[PDB]
This record gives C-alpha cells, structure tokens and sequence, in this order.
C-alpha cells in the first residue's frame, strides 16, 4: 500500500522463482473493490476470484443425476465439483461449491475460492467479525 | 510416413547425442538416423578464388540434400521402430490446431488436430538436420528439437584450402626452423627522448618517522584533468621513453605483413543472423505413438547470434582494452603480447575478420599521439567480440527443459575445432513460451556474468583458483560441455573449463626476450599452451611497475633499486630501521602516487598469490585479471539454481557501472565497485550457481600425492614409481625426494618446534636440486650466495646503498640472516611463499593434463645416431646435489620433475618398448647447450569430453578421452572420502591413434546399474595430407606446437643448484638441434618408441563395449591416509598408497572392463528397460506375452453398458475400478490381479464410449509400465455398446 501523490494505491507483487515482480492485472483486480473491503466479483471475468462457469441445469438429465436425491448429491462433493468449471487467476488457486438444500427437488451452490493469502472466502466470510 | 530401414543410428561429435528416452504417459525413444552410403566426395563442389564463402556453403547444402538422408524415428519401450520422420521429405507437414485458451485440440486415437499448413520459414528449415531432442517437464505430449545446417556435421569432410588451420604448415624448402615465424626483438631507450622519465621525490613528508638513508628516493606519478577540451594537465602513466627495435623495419604486431593469406570464419555473426538457412533452429512438436494423426509441429525459433552478441558486456566492444589501461597496454605491446583481455592474435575464433585483425592498434581509446597528456580518451572501436560460424556451433548443443522454457548450454566444440583452432561454449541460450504455449521468445548470455557469484565456500576442492571477477567482465570463462542433467532433485552441469591465463602472470624485464623465446612465443599465439613454465631468472620485480619507471638502472650497476631481476636471495631487507627511507614516508593523494626504491622479489606461487584472478570469500572482489586461456585447463561440474534460471528476465541490461573510464583522470581515482543503476538488471544473473567442483576433496601436498597415484594410460604405471640402490624418483610429490632435514634454520627461526609438524623434529624433504654447505650441515643456508651484476664485483653488503642511519648511530647491512634450501619448480615449502613453486591452479591444470596424458617433457637428446641419452652410466638418482642428477633448472613444467616424467613415459630404458629408445635430457659442465620441449607421444586433448550420465539420486560421471570419471560424493560430501572415481581404457590401437577421440561412439547409462561406452578401432582416419612430396617436420596435428629453442650455459660440476641456471641468446640455436626439430611431430616420437606402425600389434579390428569398475559404499574411503597425528599428511597418504599400488580398485581407481562385437559400431539408442546397439538388440518381452485386451466379438455389451460409463473410474485419478479389469483384459492362471489396471484417456457419456490404456508392475523395477503387445492398437483400446 503506497501513495503516488496523496491517495493510497494497492500493488500486488508475485514471487517468480525467488524474485517478486509487480502483477499489474492482479493489482487492478485486487484494487477494484468499489469501496468494499474486498475485490469485486464479476461473472464474465477472471478477476481476483478466478472465474466460475456453472453447468447448465440440463446436466442432471444427461448424466442421470435426477435419480439421485438432493441429500445424496449434497453429501457427494465430487459430484458437485462437476457443477462448475473454474479458471484460476494464479497457478494452484482453488475453489469448491458449498451446497444448500432449497426444496425437496432442488439445491443452490456458491463458490468457496482462495485469495492470494492461501485462505478460502465465501458468502459468510468475515475479517474482525465484519462480513466481507 | 512409414519406416524406412535404409537409415541407421549415429552419434554427433559436438554433443554426443543419439537418442532421447521419453517419460511419463507414453514411454519410448526418439533417435537420430542417417543414410549408410559411402564415397561422399564433397571436394567435387569446386571453390573459385573470385568469390566469398556463402554461395559455396549453399552449394554444399544443396549437394548434401542429394547425396544423403537424415531422420528422427520413434521407437517403442523395447526399441521397435514406429514412424520415420525424414524432415526433408515427410508428407503434408502442419502445425497443431488450438482452442481459444491456447491448448492443442487432441483425442488419443485420432491424434492432434492439424491446420493443414506448415509452420513459418518451412522453405529453409527443410534443409536442416536435427541434432538434439528433449521433453517438457510439465506439459503432456510436448517435445523440443534443435536443428543445424549439414555442414555443422560435415565440417571436417569439406575441402582443405577453405577449412584451413589458423597457422600455415609451409613448404620447408630451406629446411624447417620454428624461430622464423616469431616476432622477437626487444625494445630500447629512445635516443632523442631520454628526459621524460618519472621525477625523483625532492623532499618526503615525515609522518612522525625518524630514520634516514643515503639511497635515492621514490619516483612520483601524477594525473589531473586540467581545463583543455582534449588533453589532461598531467598523465605520468602515459609516458613512453622506451621504443621498439628497427630490424629491416619496426618490430610490432601488424597482421597484414605476417598473414599473407589470413585465416577467417566460414561466416560472420552478421551473415549467420540474416541468412536464415545458415542459423541454428529450435522447434516445439507434438507426438503420440498409436494415433491416426501421430505427429505435428508447434512453433519455430531461430537461435539468432545477435540475441547472444547484443548480451555481451560493454567492455567486449573493446577487447584490446582493460580497466588498468595505458600502462598495461604499453607494457604488453613492448613485450609483443596481446593487449586488453580477448584480442584475435590468441583468440581468432570469436572475430568476423579472424587473423586479419591480429594487432594492438586502435583499441577503442586514443593512444600513440605525440604527447602523454593527449593520449587516454574513449573513441570508436576497431573490432568488437562477435559469434562467427566456428564459435557459434561450439555454442550449440547440450539441451535441458525447466518449467515453460528450454535451454542450449553449447557443445564440446568438436563440430568446428581444428588442430590450431579452439572454439568452445561461451554461454547458454534460453527459449521461453507464453500465452499458454501460443507464443515464444529467445535469448542467451555468456558464462562470464552467470559465474560472477563464485566464492571459496562453494567448493569442497582446493581454494583460490583463477576463476574470480569484478565490475568489468574482462575474465571470460568458456567450456567444452559434457552436459546438463537432473541428479535426483538437483540440476547439474559438467565439462572442462578455461581458468584465467596462469602462464603469463610473471612478467619479463624489457631487454632479455632474445634469451626467453618460449615465454614470448606462449604469449604471441605461436605456442597455444596453457601450462605454467619455470622461467624466474628473467622476470621483473613486480608485474605492475609502470613503463615510465623502468629506465632507472640501464647499466645494472646499482642492482636497479626501483626495478631489477627477480632473484629471491638479494631482496632488500626492510629489517625495521630501513622502512622510513623505502616506504614509511611516501603518502599518496587524490592526484599523486609513488614507485618505491625497493627491490621486490619472489617465485611463481608469490607471483600468482598477488596478481592472479583468484577466488575469495565475497563476489566481484578480484581487482587483478591477466589474460584468458587458449583451451580448457580445468575440470568443472556445478549445481545450478533451476528456479533462478527459470525466473531471470530474457534481456540483460548493463549500464555505465560496467564501462571503462572515459579519460585517465577518472582512471586515477577509479571506483572498484558500484550499486546497479535503476534501469539495469545484470546483478540478478550472478547467482545461478549454488556449488562447484574441480577434482579430489584433498588439501595441500596430499593433492600432489593423488597426482602421483594414478596410472599413465600409455603404459599402466603410476607416476609415484614405488612398485618397481639406484632406483628412480617420483614426479609430482616431494616425499622421498632428496633428503630430510629440520626447517629450524629457515626465515624467522621460530614456531617450527610446535606449530608446523605434530612432532618434536620439524622434518621436511628438501626436494630435487638443493643447496647445503655439507651433508652434515643439512639445515638452512646463510647469505653466502652473493651475486655480481656483470663482472663488476658481488652485491656489495655493508655498502652505503645497502645501509641506513637511525637515531643513536647504530647501523647494519640490509640482507637475509638465512634462506631456504631449494628454488626448483618441484618445491613445496610450507614456510616460504617466496620460494615455493607449486600452486592450486597448477595442481588442477596438471590433474586434467595428466589424465589426458599430454604433459610435455624437456629434451637435449634424441634416439638418432650419436645423439643418444642413456638409462645407465649417465643418470644418478642417488646424487641430486650435482649435474649428474640432470635437473634442468630452466624451461621445465611447473610443480613437477622432468627426468621422472621421462622415466614414466619410458623415453629412456625398456619401460615402454622392447628396446631402449635413448631420448632425454643431460646437464654438462664442459660446454654451452641447447634444448626444447616435446610432446608425450599421445594425441588426446581437454575438449575430448563426452556424455554426462546420472547413476542414481547423488552419483554422476562422464567420458573424458581414454577415461570415464565419476563425481560420486559432490551432492553429499563426507570426511575421509576423496570424492572421485576413474576407469581407464586399455586398447593400444586407440591410445596410440593420431586423432583418437574420433573412435568414441558414445556413453550411456545401462539397466544393470552401470555406465557404459562404445568404441571402434576401424573409425580412425589419416591427417589432412600424407606429406605427398616433401619432408613434413611441422605436421599440424592435435598435440603439435611451435616450441622454440632454449639455449643455456654450462652447469657447475659441484654445488650445481646453489644459484638459478642462466640462459643465453637462442635466436640462431636451431642449427645445432635438427634431430629435436624432427621429434616435435608426435608420429616421429611414436616411430622411435616402436608404436608408429603395425609393431603396435593386438587386435586388427575389435570394436565393442566398455564398462566402468565395480563399486560399493567402501569404495574411495581413504580415512587411514587422511588426517595426521605424527607427520605431514601427504607422507602418511604416501605410506597408505604404497601397500595399495597393486590394489587400486578400492580407492576407486582402475581400468574399464571391455567386450568385443562383430561388424561396425555406429551408435546406440536407449530405453528405461534396454539399450540397442546400431538399433539391434530388441526382444519378445516374454514376461508380458499372456496379457491382452478382449476382441470385439468377446464383449457382451449389455453387461458393460446398462450403467453409464460415468462411474467405472474414480473421478480423483481416472483409473478404472478393479471389478472391470478381468471383464476387459485376459490374464494367465495364478496371476496377481492387483499388479495391473486401466487408465481412462478419453470418453463421452452421451455416446457411452470409454477409451483406456493399461499399466502393469515391471518385474525388474519398483514402477509401472505399459503392456505394448495388449492389442492391435498397442497398450490403448476403446469399448462401446456396438456403436463403433
Ligand atoms: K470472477
């Protein structure tokens, strides 16, 4: 964190085989917080949170998962990793889907994604008790 | 497309590559092959006198495109050929098609998607031959290959009037004489300019001192800038009161009056960069063994010379200049030497005009004008360092891959080497990939900046080697490279390396060149030898006295108080009253420095200890650098930062911190070190080396004991001589040479009783050629060897020039109380750096050159009629005190002893031959005498380095000429282990060949757990001519040199070695020694030794396989020969070796075992299970015959495919579950069902199709392998519900 003139700016330096170099795209990704405590999420962009594309609903019929119940699927995290394709912003950045039962017949999923600090963030994350 | 059997496998001389082992998902081999056909008459491509080389080289490539074929076929894991890949001829060439994320589109049974169009530059890549192949460490099915013009193979088969030696053979019509080529005449005081000499200090500051003397004062040197636009106000380093001789014109380096048909490159660096067909190329490619679309290309990159040459350091624009500048430039030009640090008179291989610029003129600085204040300013350069054709292909070969990048460390230089021309790897190229392998980039850098972090902590061998550097990259390391490989987790480099020049750190007095012809010829490029030679009687007091100071005693009548001859006994005594007159007053300033009225002196070790580019404990420290080596003179292996080699930026940026001083006022107050500027990055590259090694893990004279322990390959006898009155003496170590005496009388006469030897008597062996008053008075000598200047009486002790007058009026003579007992080049004194001659550089130089067996010997006498020297009645091994011991005392190789080396070679006596050859050296008291160096009879050289091979997680080795060497302990050192093992070849038909390395066919790791190599005695060829019509005395050949006459005065009949031996004018001496001039050519040595023809006997053919000695954890343990508790460590190691002279294999030293084969040996191809010779040796794989996939008529589809294919395998790892294996694969009765399983390779659930590959436990190894016989589609198959 530095000031060029008088406002604070966030640069991210990435270690490359023992030598740190600025990453200008990741710097812009992290610095785009829109006044929030953490970097924005954009659906169509590899941002600080990588990029998550969900499967169409039509995957259930094609793979015969309609014969599985919500509780089965919900306790089978390898099935529900097959509900999205993830593009990491930095090598070995990881992401999983947290599942929530919505009805007898349906669930929702929401990504849990590592940031630069090796930690996973999701909808309920806090720092100092403050929801992000 | 399909296999053609008419192409056969081969090994390239420059990298020794022949095959790559593929690893990971689909194992097998790639290997080089070529057409078998004879009668390749390249000389039919006629060369005219009126045109340049380029159209000739293109006509040779067009001819070779008709006369030969070359290809890179794939083989399976047992060595069965799969597809041909003749890159000049293959059908429908294409790059691979990509998705929007850069990934290649692929499906294993179909193969890759092809775009239907060839890569860029396909119209000029199709003429090139592939010469090395490697695989990506992280990306599947992705490979890299290096390609060159076919002249980079055929270079020695091109016609001899264009592919010339760097020196001419001549017609010898007046008879041969090696002195006729040498510029020799010494400089003199200028008859019209005597007065411009340095001024004597008229009054000297007190500095609270007290003592006084009658002697003349120190001389002032001053430099300051003034106000003038192109001149200084003072510049005393640029004075020039000496000038060159006139002898039918002026003597100087002036290439156009010496080189009437000057040697030049095949192509210049600016030609090879722009003529895109003549530059080397790397390409990426994709491969799969059983697909329909089995192979296609990725991307193409030029290994462009400008991407190396524009990354040379700023000083390489001016190789005729160095950071010491004007005084050093003048002192070198006055001695007729190379100026700067890299000029073409020694090193023509890196210059676009070759020998035609072999001169000291116009060094990029203003010099030689009418005023010393006008000289010393930066200007335009006359010749920068380049990368011409010969050096370029020596910088090609030895690949490795790391992350998204691949490298080229350069070859051994056998692509482009000639008998007087030494191209080498000078650095590393890198090729890097970007946008997920959608794009690429290329670069390279010299070893001079990459090795800049070397320090004494980074080696377990000897310390202070000539490998150091500073803020200017004027030290230029280059290598013959053995390879780069992974030793377990560690990336490792191996080869042979150039030190700094150790032969010219001591420097001559200005007038005496006519009695020192070899020492000037070794600097002139006329003698291309890197060994240190004993010459002390003609050296000056220091290497670094400026040329304006020298002319202070032209008569010698004061023994030159500021500058005189290096004799060790007559040094000025500083005592303690003396210092106030000679140093303890002359304070320097920001414009004033002094030359002292003090007689400095010391022998070869003290010279190197002060002015060699030695290593130290911190980087960039070495302020002194001399010159760079002719050829590799060190072993070298190292551990690299594979991460930093991946992390460093493509472009190196230097700056003003690496520039020489713009004018001499900035040279007088010259900054030794600087921080990197904000835009520059050169300091990042210094740290790519973690650790290095250079020889045995031994310290002091113990290392000379190892040098004496190893056998000479010409006769199998160790240089220690102990395994059989009047017995012969060893050459390298001092143990049992001369006699023992206590050092208690030497120098300070103190500490010796308790802080030198573990024992009450301070015993040291006095060595060969020593001084004593009597056999009883065996300890020390007094100052009795006083010496005259001419006939003008002795050194005059108690005289007022050799006295001082401190307060109280007491006075004493300024000379030694007592002195050491020997000055000979074998000397090994612990207490006396100024009298010891052995040094750690020489120990490493001798290690390498004694392995290759090519240390020279000094001769007076040949086997010819009335010229003979005898084994008996003419040599007295028991009487080293007199001339009958035959110690030369001049012109001898440093550290060793000549008569012992002659005995070990067997040049006199029946040691090497069935009758006495009678060749040798004799010291006589009756007359003046003449001598020369000659070769050993062997033709090996330090560029003869082969494949690096890795044996396990810590042990690795390589071929080096007639030896295989192993560096077993370098990754994990231990106490009491020497760290090296060695295996020697035995075959006399190879060892006595004329170009011996051409018989080596490659070296490889073998699956029984040993390294092995191939040889063929039918592969040798004749020299470039058969003498044809005249007596060829100078036969240009790999061990030949233009050694000069040495002429020497008569020896004293008794007390022979009490003073240094005196040389005399050698400029006419050749007429007395014509037998020795004929003996310079190795074939004439071999003829007199009985080795020159069919009298060598043994096998007429007998090509085949060679293997290193057996090894165990005890091998190389020498813990009883290491450490001390009674004596000196070399002597207890000598006792430990003497009982083991017949049992060397437990020391790790011995001969390689050998087996013969029928027919020719051309090369090998390798797999993780087997090695194939000429491509033969494959087998039925009998342990795997009973394993097979079920055929389509044996599948009950409803049993397999009522469930979707989605859950037949674990999603975490893609192996199929065990229950489906016997449903898809047949297996024998009693089989272990846990030993085999199926891996999914592609599938689609909407088609219910599953594609698989099978893997099985290897019966020989703790690892899985594919089962290649499992189907008509190999180890791969598909299964689906009838919808195929
Ligand atoms: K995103």
């Amino acid at each position: 964190i530095a000031k060029d003139s008088d406002q604070n700016k966030i640069d991210i330096y990435k270690n490359n085989n023992g030598l740190f170099e600025i990453d200008t795209q990741l710097s812009n990704s992290v610095a785009t917080n829109n006044g929030g405590l953490a970097p924005s999420y954009t659906e169509n962009r590899v941002d600080a949170w990588g990029k998550v594309e969900f499967a169409d609903n039509s995957v259930l019929q094609a793979r015969n998962l309609v014969d599985k119940t919500v509780d089965e699927i919900i306790n089978t995290p390898e099935i529900l990793n097959s509900f999205f394709r993830f593009t990491p912003a930095f090598e070995d950045q990881k992401a999983t889907l947290v599942a929530t039962k919505q009805s007898d017949t349906s669930l929702s999923v929401s990504p849990r994604i590592q940031f630069l600090d090796g930690n996973f963030y999701d909808l309920n994350s806090t720092i100092a008790g403050v929801p992000l | 497309q399909a296999v053609d059997e008419t192409l056969t496998p081969w090994t390239w001389n420059n990298n020794n590559f022949s095959s790559l082992k593929i690893t990971g998902e689909n194992p097998g081999s790639f290997g080089l092959v070529r057409s078998q056909n004879d009668n390749l008459n390249i000389s039919s491509v006629t060369k005219n006198s009126s045109d340049d080389n380029l159209k000739y080289l293109n006509a040779v490539e067009k001819y070779l495109d008709g006369q030969q074929n070359f290809a890179i076929r794939r083989y399976d894991n047992n060595g069965r050929a799969l597809y041909d890949i003749n890159l000049a001829k293959m059908e429908n060439p294409s790059t691979v098609q990509r998705g929007l994320n850069g990934e290649p589109i692929f499906d294993p049974f179909k193969g890759f998607g092809l775009t239907g169009n060839a890569p860029t530059d396909w119209n000029e890549i199709k003429g090139k031959v592939p010469v090395e192949v490697v695989q990506s460490p992280h990306s599947p099915n992705l490979y890299f290959v290096l390609l060159v013009p076919k002249v980079a193979l055929e270079y020695h088969n091109l016609n001899n009037q264009v592919v010339k030696e760097s020196l001419e053979v001549k017609a010898t019509q007046s008879s041969f004489n090696p002195t006729q080529r040498l510029q020799k005449d010494s400089p003199v005081k200028d008859s019209s300019k005597q007065g411009e000499k340095l001024s004597e200090t008229t009054a000297s500051s007190m500095s609270s001192g007290m003592a006084t003397s009658t002697r003349a004062k120190a001389l002032k040197v001053e430099v300051e800038r003034g106000s003038q636009s192109d001149s200084l106000l003072k510049n005393d380093f640029a004075k020039k009161p000496l000038k060159h001789k006139n002898s039918s014109g002026e003597v100087k380096l002036e290439a156009e009056k010496e080189f009437t048909e000057a040697w030049k490159p095949l192509l210049t660096t600016d030609q090879i960069a722009r003529e895109k067909g003549m530059g080397a190329t790397v390409v990426s490619f994709y491969d799969a063994p059983y697909s329909e679309n089995h192979t296609a290309f990725g991307l193409v990159d030029h290994i462009d010379p400008k991407k190396m040459v524009e990354n040379y350091p700023p000083s390489w624009k001016t190789p005729k200049w160095n950071h010491h500048g004007i005084w050093d430039y003048n002192a070198r030009n006055l001695l007729l030497q190379t100026t700067g640090f890299f000029n073409p008179r020694r090193h023509p291989e890196w210059f676009d005009e070759g020998q035609a610029k072999a001169d000291n003129t116009s060094p990029g600085f203003k010099v030689g004008d009418t005023d010393h204040k006008k000289d010393g300013f930066k200007k335009n350069s006359s010749s920068p360092i380049a990368l011409p054709f010969e050096a370029y292909f020596a910088n090609i070969g030895n690949m490795v891959a790391i992350g998204n990048s691949v490298f080229i460390f350069g070859g051994n230089g056998h692509a482009t080497k000639m008998f007087t021309t030494n191209p080498l790897s000078i650095g590393v190229f890198r090729i890097k990939y970007t946008d997920n392998f959608s794009k690429s980039s290329v670069t390279g850098w010299p070893y001079a900046v990459l090795f800049g972090g070397l320090i004494n902590p980074q080696t377990n061998g000897l310390k202070d080697l000539p490998l150091g550097t500073n803020r200017w990259f004027e030290y230029v390391p280059r290598m013959a490279v053995s390879g780069v490989k992974w030793v377990g987790n560690q990336l490792v480099l191996a080869g042979t390396l150039t030190m700094g020049d150790t032969a010219t750190v001591p420097r001559l007095k200005y007038d005496q060149l006519e009695k020192h012809l070899n020492l000037v010829a070794q600097g002139q490029g006329l003698l291309r030898e890197d060994l240190q030679i004993f010459t002390p009687y003609g050296w000056a007091n220091r290497p670094d006295i400026p040329v304006g100071a020298w002319l202070q005693d032209e008569m010698g009548s004061k023994f030159g108080p500021h500058y005189f001859l290096n004799n060790p006994d007559i040094q000025d005594n500083v005592n303690n009253d003396t210092v106030e007159a000679l140093i303890s007053s002359y304070k320097n300033t920001d414009k004033l420095k002094h030359v002292y009225p003090y007689r400095y002196s010391g022998l070869y070790a003290w010279q190197l200890f002060n002015w060699s580019n030695k290593l130290t404990n911190t980087p960039l420290s070495a302020n002194f650098v001399n010159e760079n080596s002719y050829a590799p003179n060190s072993l070298f292996a190292a551990i690299l930062n594979e991460d930093l080699l991946t992390g460093l930026s493509d472009k190196i940026f230097y700056g003003k911190e690496n520039e020489f001083a713009e004018n001499e006022a900035d040279r007088f107050n010259q900054l030794l070190s600087l921080n990197p500027n904000p835009n520059t990055n050169w300091a990042r590259y210094l740290n790519v080396v973690q650790r290095f090694t250079t020889g045995p893990n031994l310290d002091s004279s113990t290392f000379d004991q190892f040098l004496d322990f190893l056998p000479w390959i010409g006769n199998g006898k160790p240089f220690s001589n102990s395994p059989s009155s009047s017995t012969p003496l060893p050459t390298f170590s001092n143990i049992n040479v001369g006699v023992k005496s206590m050092i208690t009388q030497h120098l300070n006469k103190e500490n010796t009783r308790w802080v030198f030897i573990p024992n009450f008597s301070p015993d040291i062996w006095t060595g060969a050629g020593y001084r004593v008053q009597s056999a009883n008075q065996k300890n020390g000598i007094p100052f009795e060897q006083v010496k005259p200047s001419n006939n003008s009486t002795p050194f005059d002790p108690n005289s007022d020039d050799n006295k001082v007058t401190p307060s109280g009026g007491s006075s004493k003579p300024t000379t030694y109380p007592a002195l050491p007992n020997s000055i000979s080049p074998t000397s090994d004194w612990i207490n006396a750096l100024t009298f010891t001659n052995k040094n750690n550089p020489q120990r490493n130089q001798l290690l390498l050159r004694s392995l290759l067996g090519t240390i020279p010997v000094l001769i007076n006498k040949s086997g010819d009629s009335n010229d003979q020297f005898n084994k008996d009645s003419e040599q007295k091994w028991d009487k080293t005190e007199t001339n009958e011991g035959n110690l030369p005392g001049f012109g001898e190789v440093n550290g060793l002893y000549n008569a012992a080396l002659l005995h070990t070679y067997g040049f006199f006596g029946t040691n090497t031959n069935s009758t006495d050859p009678k060749i040798g050296f004799k010291a006589d008291s009756s007359s003046s005498s003449s001598s020369t160096l000659v070769g050993s009879g062997l033709n090996w050289t330090s560029q003869d380095v082969g494949n690096l091979v890795v044996i396990n997680d810590t042990s690795f080795g390589f071929q080096l000429g007639g030896w295989f060497i192993t560096f077993t302990d370098f990754i994990r050192p231990r106490t009491g282990y020497l760290g090296i093992t060695l295996s020697s070849l035995q075959d006399q038909t190879i060892i006595w060949a004329d170009q011996p390395w051409t018989s080596f066919k490659g070296s490889y790791l073998d699956s029984d757990g040993t390294p092995k190599s191939l040889w063929d005695p039918t592969a040798l060829k004749s020299l470039p001519n058969s003498s044809t019509t005249y007596d060829t005395n100078p036969t240009l050949s790999p061990s030949f040199q233009l050694y000069q006459p040495n002429k020497v005065k008569a020896y004293q009949t008794t007390n022979t070695y009490n003073k240094l031996i005196e040389p005399v004018d050698a400029t006419s001496a050749a007429t007395n020694m014509t037998s020795l001039l004929k003996l310079l050519t190795t074939k004439n040595i071999k003829a007199k030794l009985g080795k020159g023809t069919a009298s060598s006997q043994g096998n007429n053919n007998g090509g085949g396989v060679s293997q290193t000695i057996n090894t165990i954890t005890t091998t190389g343990n020498i813990s009883e020969g290491l450490k001390e508790e009674t004596s000196i460590q070399a002597e207890t190691l000598k006792k430990f070796f003497d009982s083991k002279q017949n049992n060397k294999s437990e020391i790790g030293i011995g001969d390689s075992t050998f087996t013969k084969m029928d027919g020719k040996l051309t090369g090998v191809v390798s797999t993780p299970l087997v090695n194939l010779i000429n491509g033969q040796g494959a087998t039925s794989d009998s342990d795997t015959e009973k394993i097979s996939f079920k055929p389509g008529n044996q599948i009950d589809f409803n049993r397999l495919f009522t469930l979707p294919v989605t859950e037949l395998f674990d999603p975490n790892t893609m192996f199929v579950y065990d229950q489906y294996v016997p449903l898809l694969v047949n297996l024998p009765s009693g089989f272990d069902q846990a030993s085999i399983r199926l891996k999914v390779i592609s599938y689609s659930v909407e088609n219910q199709t599953l594609g698989v590959r099978l893997e099985f436990k290897d019966p020989q190894t703790q690892q899985f392998i594919p089962v290649l016989n499992a189907s008509s589609t190999g180890p791969q198959t598909v299964f689906q519900p009838f919808n195929q």
